[PDB]
DNA sequence: TTTTTTTCAGACACCACTGC
RNA sequence: AGUGGUGUCUG
């Protein structure tokens, strides 16, 4: 199938539709927008009829089968629509999803809308029989290094200036959140017809609303950036993370970071990296990491984290955050007291 | 004896108009002022500790709402609304336990009869009492109604821990905390009370039942209850202190100085006499070890000690200034580790014994010969 | 369910208990894992369900005993830890408690066992009171436990308890090399690193977990003289933590009776790792490690869900930061 | 199988009968109450009667039937599901019922097929002191003229405790129900009866189970005060009797 | 005849009436008192260790309460109130297994019948046991029922664990505390079960018995079981020693001086042959920590040791004698660490040891 | 808006009320708005400060950092007073040396980097930042260590209450 | 490239499909 | 209303 970005994909549908059209990222914003896009080309070729469907276990088949076999008394050139699970294209809808690829024809045009597929586990059969003559389309979330000039495209594209204060200023706020972005630049727009955004205006007009993974905190350690790690872990804390799932997060790379440190005195930190097959871009950052302050962080921490495990594990009262906020304040240059470690 | 009074003090003595109420004056007033100037909010909530007069309280104010006279914050008793309230069953004074209706479906159904005027009074007060039972989905479900209900339904809420509640009802409903009631208006509630049963009392006895009722005159009134079947319904300071399993403060400081002042001979004789009087030997280690706290606060300011043990004032006051406070927190924390590994000694006697030998070995004024 | 000798005589003392209608319905039995609790019990229930006993063992031909053996007998239950769970819950001790107040379907008696008590939840153990207190007429009860004073104290106040001895070390001996052929010194530290428990220390030799042990000593070999004490995580990681744990404070013990000259220590077959271990150690050290050793033993074993890696990594970082000098040593507490 | 080989008793009983037997004081037992001996019935036998007794504890239904075979004097507690499914499968009256009761199990044979279920351990308790003693009020009416009159009153009746007072004065009875919402609903009722005014507070889905359970035309009510039970039964029979212990309310 | 078959001593010898429950004569009188007066409370929390009695008590107050004599300090038998609540058959005795009832459905649907009048008797008593088991909204749904129950309902709780019931629920009630069995008392119980059982015995095993049951008189009921099934239905003292873990011999005075000289092998050695003896761990520890008790009482006022160990006792004076008071505590206190850590060991002999280790090395 | 509403409502009001009674909201204008009623029933038809304050107090629960305000301080009359108020309400004590310890810990964390402070606590930001900016991280450890052990042998004393008077008794005698 | 969580017990809340 | 499932939140 056609691999694209969203930047192209107009110049594709411009160029013609095809049997079907896999829209997939973790990005609700991208995902939107393509679709929309997608049915208002489709809708210009006389697709006007419209459907929905959610691929669920409980969903019934049989209703997309009728539908896409059999034609309409009004509007016969049809579009359908699915939502794929969290998870994906489970074992048991593989097969449904062959049976709709050969269920198909010229008339339909298919959307399929989900989140990442992990090629590597599934492909062939509907991949390929699809891959014949579909669209994939790729719509991840920009991450930070890449965000600042995504916003600054979509500010060109809506016609508003964007200096690099107000830029940097909405991808603090909004991170893993490009829906409340694109929203946050509409509400600028609609608070000010001139266009023309500075400092002061995107700052009174904004929310630290963000939404950060734990693979950001234990990156932001990495990198020994005490505000951002901060802001990674009370955005976790008011999204209602599960501590436990940052605890073996961090425990992963810290453990690692141990075994580095301890071995480096005899090999160079490069045939470790391979050793451990971990990748060039963490490779960067962990070579970072395992310079600054190590051999009594990497003891004091695993220490800390093993009395955030215990406390966490033993009663049901939580109150780990603060104990995880000692962490995020050790592996990022500022040493702690051994009151709090040891406790 | 009497004939089947059974009707005990705890519901008996329920009081039945604001007068009668021992002293949750901060609520007291504000409801008074309230009801006076007609300012009676939709919804409100009594919070506080167990057995300090919420659901009481409550009651009161159903009575000064639903009197047959203007809107009063003196309930009457001739009124037949408050002849009703008083005797329960009334029309219109829905008592909620809301821990029997938690669910949703419950809450609902309650909201849908919300609209319908009261039949015989002129409110159609709502008493939800432990409100803190209702699920989220309840407490979600009550919002609307607790913003502005009908005109003629009041929400009373009263609830044991308040900070369990939704803030968004927290902001719906007015706040009233209750707090715990000093000894001195728990002893004057029961002598009252004794007064007016016909039961001969000694004061010693009812300082000690207020010094262990812990500031909630339910607990003191269950406490006198079981005083009263403790004797042959009289109330003395023998029979409260066998109930209550405690010693009176003048041998236990006596076996606190013989500690201090290294006379270990005093502290087996004394050690030997409790055990004849049939007293529980952790028992000992509490009271020793308040008596240390009681001195080491004394050191910290005069004022600390309270009258309920007046008697042994002055010698407090020499242990106080005899001691400095480094050896107080020895001795406490020597206590302290013998009650801690009390369960674990071969008996409670020989533990107790072995803590003060321990006590009076590290003795650093008067340590035990080597 | 297999037989082991030891249990014979007392088999006797507790079925003549029963013969009478004298036994007490809620027997605790205290016995060592691999001692033959589990089996004992099992024979006291043939006996019991057995419409016609003969003697004082099951006479394999009624209905009740045939049905025991295949498995499935109405009148029989048993409370065991749900697949993939280490732990005993409340519903079905609730479950067996009320099937308890039907009659017996085969119009004999009502035998409950509980596998192991000590796996039993609070609220499961609670709810087994006022059953095992008060139980319908011709109701047996049973249980085992590794050690009493960890069930609670109300559980075990309504059992009457009967503890299982492990046999004479000598007799141990000779019962280890009848079944399984290794050195006696073997045996010797198999046995007594198993509290005494023949079964224990035959599970051990049978399963890998002799190997592991002998890559811990290898890896403690190397560990000791160098200070290189994380090097232990790969051998020590294992699903089988505890018993790895207790081997390796087992050691400390042993170097720390070796520094006191003790008659005899327990890792008999390894006498030059424990030199290695008293000599290099200092005493003070190895009861600090020793201690830390037990207590994060008992911290994996205790608290459920806990990350196994992270303990081991704790502790083998706090060791050798121990060994290094001007630090201070944990001192036990109340 | 069938390891039971001695059974306490035996009955050669008519379906049509024991349908009667536990229609009539089926809806009488405790669904899941804590008293494990109350959820279930107890069929008692004595003479050439067998009996069905059914309680919670709030009210008691004891039916009597002849058999004509003489049997000792037994009892057994069906529990609730047992009895519950017995009487599913009790149907096609033309076929007789096979009854076999042991210590531990009991047997029905039904038609040509076997139903098996096992007993309660507890012992029932003593109907007879349940029973009051000392009847001195006796009134009659008509029983679905008294049914009706009640159902009219349950309509405006508390949904949480379907509660009515019940009055009784010469030759007139007065049924008064009310909710939490005071919706009042009055019924008053033409009875034959001689004694004094007296109020009575009881539960109206019992009553109103009593009255479906006695399919006659005549109903006799044997009252003693207002705090002690009320016994119903049919005027026509004494084989079945019933117990409503009233409300304090 | 036992109605099916002999029913344990523990379940045998309930107490059947008042003045036949052993001690607690604080609750007793205030029970009697209460019945007596009309002073009737409708919640009783009888709190208290394992096996003293508590919900023996409360049963005896639910037999007395709706007796048909009336409302008796004494109740009686042959009548058929209390001859049926002691046969688990009266209806208006209501018993529940609060470990086993635990959800808010159950005590929502108990509540549901209070309102009813009692079956016969005059009060619709409801006894809940092990009540700290009960589920928070559980606790919270009986509040405004013991609160106020009808004129005709009596509450009876009873919980080894008072601290764990809501503060509100202790505040509703009469709260108990059933005091523990001393040794003399104790033993006193036992004498008389032993002697109206018909089974001899012997005097030295009776105080054996009481000492080891740790003030309940449950456990003394099911060690004396165990001691009949073991000494063949003789409660002798050689049957009672082997069975419960006692040292007769004063070896656990020779191991103590070892362990007093810091000297090793001979600790270590003593220790094996213990093991080889088949040593009580506990009991060995508890012997230490009261042989050390009894050298400290002799350290502060000599001949204080009692006159049972004078066969000893010039020993311990030597130890008075010679070892500062601070080492005794110091060994004290880590036997007894020993003793509280002995269950959370990887074995009991492994404990002791630790233990020992521990206690062996503070002067060198 | 307070000022407003009560100057339309013909409400004699104080000042300083007004400002206490908007710190006490939280942020939420319902909430001023139902302290403002209640101002006013405690009391006859007056918002007046003593009143107010009173209220405040009475409905204070914030009992923990004031406790730390003034043990820091080394103010005994203070902190017996505090403990008094404690008391009175009917707070779990554990729960109050729980409420400390998170709250030192929080002191400490600050003291490291500024960006501690979440969103979660933005009604005592500024007396946060007065305690870290004033007080040595050396006196935050000692008296972090010693609640601690004083909430570690919590249990075994007299009462819950003494326990929690003691163990600020020694973290008050420290004096470092 | 992916890489992310212990637990036993209990309390609600909503939504089939059944059964009248 | 009975039964079974999903899912979320409290210790
Ligand atoms: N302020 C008070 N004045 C007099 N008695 C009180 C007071 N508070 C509690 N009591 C006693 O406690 C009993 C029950 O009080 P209650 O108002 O139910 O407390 P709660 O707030 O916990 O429901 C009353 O009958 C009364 O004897
Ligand atoms: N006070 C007592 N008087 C006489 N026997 C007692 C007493 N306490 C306990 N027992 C004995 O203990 C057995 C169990 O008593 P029980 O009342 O169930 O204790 P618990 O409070 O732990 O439930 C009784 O059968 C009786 O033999
Ligand atoms: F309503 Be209170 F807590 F007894
Ligand atoms: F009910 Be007891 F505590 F065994
Ligand atoms: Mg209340
Ligand atoms: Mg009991
Ligand atoms: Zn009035
Ligand atoms: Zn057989
Ligand atoms: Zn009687």
């Amino acid at each position: 199938m056609i691999r694209l970005y969203p930047e192209q994909l107009r110049a594709q549908l411009n160029e013609g539709l095809r049997a079907a059209y896999l829209l997939l990222g973790n990005d609700p914003l991208l995902l939107q927008e393509s679709q929309d896009a997608v049915r208002q080309v489709a809708a210009a070729q006389g697709f006007e009829e419209h459907h929905t469907f959610s691929i669920d276990p409980n969903t019934d088949w049989n209703a997309i089968f009728s539908l896409c076999q059999a034609m309409s008394l009004f509007a016969s050139r049809q579009t359908l629509l699915l939502l794929l699970p969290e998870n994906g294209p489970n074992a048991a809808i593989n097969e449904q999803l062959l049976t709709l690829t050969g269920l198909l024809h010229d008339d339909l045009l298919l959307i399929v809308r989900g989140n990442k597929l992990s090629k590597a586990q599934e492909n062939a059969a509907w991949f390929t029989a699809l891959a014949n003559r579909s669209v994939q389309v790729t719509c991840q979330t920009p991450e930070q290094a890449q965000l600042p000039r995504w916003v600054a495209a979509r500010a060109k594209q809506l016609n508003l200036e964007l200096d690099d204060a107000a830029n940097q200023v909405l991808c603090y706020c909004y991170e893993g959140n490009l829906l409340a972005l694109a929203q946050a630049l509409e509400r600028l727009s609609l608070l000010w017809p001139d266009g023309k955004l500075t400092l002061p205006r995107v700052e009174q007009a904004v929310n630290d609303a963000a939404h950060f993974t734990p693979f950001h905190w234990v990156d932001a350690l990495l990198m020994g950036k005490s505000k951002r790690a901060l802001h990674i872990l009370q955005q976790l804390r008011l999204e209602g993370s599960e501590p436990v799932i940052l605890l073996r997060t961090l425990q992963r790379e810290l453990l690692l970071l141990v075994n580095l440190k301890r071995q480096s005195a005899h090999t160079p930190l490069r045939a470790l990296f391979d050793k451990h097959r971990v990748w060039q871009n963490r490779r960067g950052m962990m070579g970072e990491a395992l310079n600054r302050l190590s051999q009594t962080q990497l003891r004091q921490a695993v220490q800390l984290l093993t009395r955030t495990e215990l406390t966490l594990k033993q009663d049901y009262g939580q109150s780990v955050w603060a104990e995880l906020e000692g962490l995020s304040l050790l592996l990022c240059h500022k040493p702690l007291a051994d009151v709090f470690i040891d406790g | 004896g009497p004939h089947m009074s059974y009707q005990v003090l705890a519901r008996k003595w329920r009081p039945q108009t604001f007068a009668d109420v021992v002293g949750q004056e901060h609520v007291l007033t504000a409801l008074a002022n309230g009801l006076s100037l007609g300012r009676i909010h939709h919804a409100y909530l009594f919070s506080g500790t167990r057995g300090v007069g919420k659901t009481s309280i409550a009651r009161l104010l159903a009575k000064g709402l639903n009197c047959e006279t203007g809107i009063t914050a003196t309930p009457c008793g001739v009124c037949d609304n408050c002849r009703e309230i008083e005797q329960g069953r009334f029309v219109d004074l829905i008592e909620i336990d809301a821990a029997s209706r938690t669910k949703v479906e419950d809450t609902r159904d309650l909201l849908d009869n919300v609209q319908y005027a009261p039949a015989r009074g002129r409110f159609k007060v709502y008493l939800i009492d432990e409100v803190h039972m209702l699920s989220r989905h309840s407490f979600n479900a009550l919002l609307k109604t607790l913003e502005e209900p009908p005109e003629h339904v009041k929400f009373l809420l009263a609830t044991t821990d308040p900070q369990k509640l939704p803030v968004t009802i927290l902001s719906r409903c007015l706040q009233f905390h209750l707090k715990a009631l000093d000894v001195e208006q728990i002893r004057h509630q029961l002598e009252h009370i004794l007064n007016e049963e016909h039961i001969a009392h000694e004061p010693r006895a009812l300082q000690l039942l207020a010094r262990a009722a812990e500031g909630s005159l339910r607990d003191a009134l269950s406490l006198t209850d079981q005083a009263i079947a403790s004797g042959d319904g009289q109330v003395s300071t023998q029979a409260v202190s066998a109930m209550l399993g405690t010693l009176d403060d003048d041998q236990a400081l006596s076996l606190v100085e013989a500690m201090v002042e290294a006379n270990g001979e005093r502290v087996m004789a004394l050690i030997n006499e409790a055990a004849a009087r049939g007293i529980e030997w952790e028992a000992l280690l509490v009271e020793m070890l308040g008596l240390l706290h009681r001195i080491a606060m004394v050191q910290l300011s005069p004022a600390a000690l309270g009258n309920d043990m007046a008697a042994i004032e002055l010698r407090m006051r020499e242990l106080a200034r005899t001691i400095p406070p480094t050896d107080i927190q020895l001795y406490y924390q020597t206590l302290l580790i013998g009650r801690k590994e009390l369960p674990y000694a071969p008996d409670r006697r020989m533990g107790v014994e072995m803590t003060l030998l321990r006590a009076l070995a590290f003795h650093p004024r008067m340590p035990l010969p080597e | 369910m297999r037989w082991y000798p030891w249990l014979r005589p007392d088999f006797e003392k507790l079925v003549a208990s029963y013969q009478a209608g004298r036994g007490h319905h809620a027997l605790l039995i205290q016995a060592l894992p691999g001692m033959g609790d589990d089996a004992l019990i099992y024979a006291l229930s043939r006996y019991l369900l057995c419409q016609q006993p003969q003697g004082h063992k099951s006479c394999g031909h009624c209905r009740g005993c045939q049905l025991m053996q295949a498995g499935t007998h109405p009148d029989y239950y048993t409370l065991a830890p749900e697949k993939g769970k280490n732990t005993l819950g409340v519903d079905a001790v609730r479950e067996v408690t009320e099937k308890l107040n039907e009659h017996a379907r085969l119009g004999g008696a009502k035998v409950v066992w509980v596998t192991d008590a000590a796996l039993l939840t609070d609220a499961a153990a609670n709810a087994l009171l006022k059953t095992l207190e008060e139980p319908p007429a011709e109701t047996w009860f049973f249980l085992a436990t590794r050690e009493p004073e960890r069930l609670l104290a109300t559980l075990r106040s309504r059992c009457r308890l009967h503890y299982l001895a492990p046999p004479p070390e000598q007799y141990a001996v000779t019962w280890l090399s009848r079944e399984v052929t290794m050195s006696q010194d073997a045996l010797l530290a198999a046995l007594r690193l198993s509290a005494g428990s023949p079964g224990a220390a035959l599970a051990l030799f049978q399963g890998d977990n002799w190997q592991a042990r002998e890559t811990l000593c290898q890896a403690l070999a190397y560990s000791v003289p160098s200070g290189d004490w994380y090097s232990l995580l790969a051998a020590l990681n294992h699903e089988q933590a505890p018993a790895r744990l207790h081997w390796l404070a087992t050691l400390l013990m042993d170097a720390l009776k070796r520094h006191h000259g003790a008659a005899q220590v327990t890792n008999v077959d390894v006498p030059g790792l424990v030199a290695e271990l008293a000599n290099h150690l200092s005493p003070s050290r190895l009861q600090a490690i020793l201690g830390d050793v037990c207590h994060i033993r008992e911290q994996l074993m205790s608290v459920t869900g806990i990350n196994r890696e992270l303990l081991i990594t704790d502790l083998l970082l706090r060791i050798e930061h121990y060994l290094q000098p001007g630090v201070v040593l944990p001192v036990p507490h109340l | 199988n069938l390891d039971d080989w001695q059974s306490e008793v035996e009955f050669t009983l008519p379906q049509a009968t024991m349908k009667r037997l536990i229609e009539a004081t089926q809806f009488s037992m405790a669904h899941q109450d804590v008293r494990y001996y109350l959820n279930g019935m107890l069929f008692e036998t004595e003479g050439e009667e067998l009996r069905t007794v059914a309680t919670d504890g709030h009210r008691l239904a004891v039916c009597s039937m002849p058999i004509g075979q003489s049997l000792p004097s037994h009892s057994v507690i069906v529990p609730r599901k047992g009895v519950i499914e017995l009487m599913r499968m009790l149907d096609g009256g033309d076929n007789p019922l096979r009854v076999q009761i042991g210590s531990n199990n009991i047997r029905a044979h039904v038609g040509d097929f076997i139903f098996t279920s096992k007993l309660v351990d507890g012992r029932f308790p003593d109907y007879r002191r349940v029973l009051p003693k000392n009847p001195d009020k006796h009134l009659e009416a008509g029983c679905d003229l008294l049914k009706q009159a009640f159902a009219r009153a349950a309509i405006l009746s508390n949904e949480k405790f379907r509660g009515v007072r019940l009055y009784v004065s010469e030759n007139q009875l007065k049924i008064t129900a009310n909710n939490p919402e005071q919706e009042e609903a009055e019924e008053i009722l033409d009875v034959t009866y001689s004694g004094a005014e007296m109020e009575i507070g009881f539960n109206v889905s019992y009553v109103l189970d009593v009255l479906n359970a006695l399919k006659c035309e005549n109903v006799r009510m044997m009252l003693t005060d207002s705090v002690s039970s009320v016994q119903i039964e049919d005027a026509a029979s004494q084989s079945a009797a019933y117990v409503v212990m009233p409300m304090r309310l």
